[PDB]
């Protein structure tokens, strides 16, 4: 079986995973994302820290790489993450100046998408902009250039290239009525009626052992499709001791609303997750089956 | 280029609802706890600790414990009140006086034993409030001659726990130029606007890394998920502690504080990043 043919099947764009050039050059990892896997992220090499290390110096080895593997394989690519307050050089927070900012800003967006246009099926244009009581947090881009960043970012992604489904992308969007929740689809409600081309709401869904329940994930997606945005995605899921009544209740959140396209799971094995003590993926340390991956075979089947 | 060390020092003392020392080292997720904090000292004789209402009298046996499962317990002096000052080489050394003879080694029966025969592995400074003619030199300079590895005593641990901002200012700079602080702890959790781990940080770790390469640097992060200034576990995993451990000098990954992480669990898998 292959988790993307079957929820392809079960009319869904693509059932993804994250990699990079070391992961896909293992041939265990490299053969299941062969299989199983219609969407590939970058977990590190597209972003900022490993794009332009320095300003105006681009450095692109990495992911060309995965681009070329995605295209050779005939899979599409989430491209990971243009603006975001971590893994960001230091170069970037020590600017002083908001029209600095803004030409830093927009070029580095114009240059990464731009070399991409039409290899990249989705972009994460802003990355975890939003504090968990709803604020904006307070990075470089936030506190330089206010809210109208999101609108540059947007406006600067859309023209490089026009095909990329543009979205915004954050964790804890697990529970409707969640203040952080509640922020995003609040503010992507406003950003539309105004114009800013946001494509989709990226719903990063990292469960840990002390979570919402998966039982509020079906309502808490829908409360982002709601907004009017044209696409919603479960961008990141991982599920602290995998559970598979957990990863159902996941796969029924994205199977029951129409405007989801797809699952992402954050890898492949467990031995290779940010958090693999706690067993999150649907592949064991010997890239074996686990228990959700054959109850999603089942569900699908 | 560093690495990871596995190194996490915890704060307790600050919520009398965190549990108690021994059930902080009972849980195996830290390689020292800082209790604190020394909150009075200054040059009339007058010293005073504040453990916020926890039970004193559990307190000495709980580090003796502590110290049998190999986590060694250091004490912070300063903290965020307004009641303490080091204005003189005499007053510094009254002090070492009183921590020496009140919480390590030394014995003399005009100084109490708040906690009996239990003797501290450190002290840390935290010293929010200062002045540039405060002399924390003078302490650390006598404290650090009881730093024994090898021989008769025992190790003693000389920390300080720094605002993100660099330089520091002058009383903190002055105690550091001694040149034998083992390990500072950079917040890196605290609200201010250019120097968090939300914009600014890294710029700020380059600063104190370079400046002090003898000492072994600790990324103070906040255990609180509510917190403006937290990182998420995978931000920690893919950006903190990458970043933090390119420096030869890395230490390890410092947390506030005991109450935040017993409700949060963020050291069960901050451990393994650190
Ligand atoms: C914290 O972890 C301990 C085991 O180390 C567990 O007993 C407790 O329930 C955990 N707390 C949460 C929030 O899950
Ligand atoms: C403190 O004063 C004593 C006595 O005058 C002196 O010998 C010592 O050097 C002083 N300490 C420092 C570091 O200035």
């Amino acid at each position: 079986a292959s988790l993307n043919d079957l929820f392809v099947a079960a009319g869904k764009s693509y059932f993804g995973t994250c990699s990079d050039q070391a992961l896909l050059q293992n041939s265990q990892n490299e053969a299941i994302v062969a299989s199983q896997f219609g969407v590939i992220t970058p977990e590190n090499s597209m972003k900022w820290d490993a794009l332009e290390p320095s300003q105006g110096n681009f450095g692109w080895s990495g992911a060309d790489y995965l681009v070329d593997y995605a295209t050779q394989h005939n899979k599409k690519v989430r491209g990971h993450t243009l603006v975001w307050h971590s893994q960001l050089p230091s170069w970037v927070s020590s600017i002083g100046d908001a029209n600095t900012l803004r030409s830093v800003m927009t070029n580095h967006i114009n240059e990464v998408v731009g070399r991409y246009k039409g290899k990249i099926m989705h972009w994460d244009v802003v990355n975890e902009i939003f504090n968990e009581d709803g604020t904006f947090r307070n990075s470089v881009f936030y506190n330089l250039l206010g809210e109208d960043f999101v609108r540059i970012a947007f406006e600067t992604a859309r023209a490089a290239d026009p095909d990329a489904k543009l979205y915004i992308n954050d964790y804890n969007l697990d529970s409707a009525s969640y203040a952080k929740t509640q922020a995003m689809a609040s503010y992507v409600k406003k950003w539309l009626a105004e114009g800013v081309p946001i494509d989709g709401i990226g719903s990063q869904a990292h469960y840990s052992s002390s979570h919402w329940s998966s039982t509020e994930a079906a309502g808490a997606l829908s409360s982002l499709a709601n907004t009017g945005v044209s696409e919603v995605a479960i961008t990141e899921l991982d599920i602290a001791g995998a559970a598979s009544s957990d990863y159902l209740n996941l796969l029924n959140a994205c199977l029951n609303e129409q405007k989801c396209v797809g699952i992402t799971v954050w890898g492949v094995s467990d031995k290779d997750s940010w958090r693999a003590s706690d067993s999150p993926l649907l592949f064991d340390g010997n890239y074996q089956p686990k228990d959700a991956y054959n109850a999603i075979v089942n569900a699908l089947s | 280029a560093g690495g990871k060390t596995g190194q996490v020092t915890v704060f307790w003392g600050r919520n009398k609802a965190e549990g108690s020392l021994r059930e902080a080292c009972d849980s195996g997720m830290y390689t020292m706890v800082t209790m604190s904090f020394l909150d009075v000292f200054g040059a009339n004789g007058k010293y005073h600790l504040d453990l916020s209402g926890h039970d004193l009298s559990s307190v000495g046996a709980d580090i003796k414990h502590c110290q049998s499962k190999g986590v060694p317990v250091s004490l912070s002096i300063g903290g965020y009140g307004t009641g303490y000052s080091l204005p003189s080489n005499r007053s510094a050394l009254d002090l070492f006086d009183h921590l020496w003879n009140s919480y390590f080694g030394g014995s003399k029966p005009s100084v109490p034993r708040p906690f009996g025969d239990a003797w501290l592995d450190g002290v840390d400074l935290f010293l929010e409030h200062g002045t540039p003619a405060d002399r924390y030199d003078v302490l650390a300079l006598e404290l650090a001659k009881h730093n024994i590895r090898g021989g008769p005593g025992k190790p003693l641990h000389l920390t300080a726990t720094v605002r993100c901002g660099y330089p520091p200012a002058a009383h903190v700079g002055r105690a550091l130029a001694t040149g034998i602080f083992e390990r500072v702890h950079v917040r890196t959790y605290e609200s201010d606007k250019w120097c968090n781990q939300n914009l600014g940080w890294e710029g700020s770790w380059d600063k104190w890394t370079a400046a002090y390469p003898a000492t072994r640097f600790y990324v103070g992060l906040t255990a609180d998920d509510k917190s403006h200034q937290w990182v998420h576990p995978k931000n920690v995993y893919y950006g903190v502690a990458p970043v933090a451990q390119k420096k030869d000098n890395y230490g390890g990954i410092m947390l506030w504080d005991r109450y935040f992480d017993k409700q949060t669990n963020y050291s069960s898998l901050i451990k393994y990043y650190a």
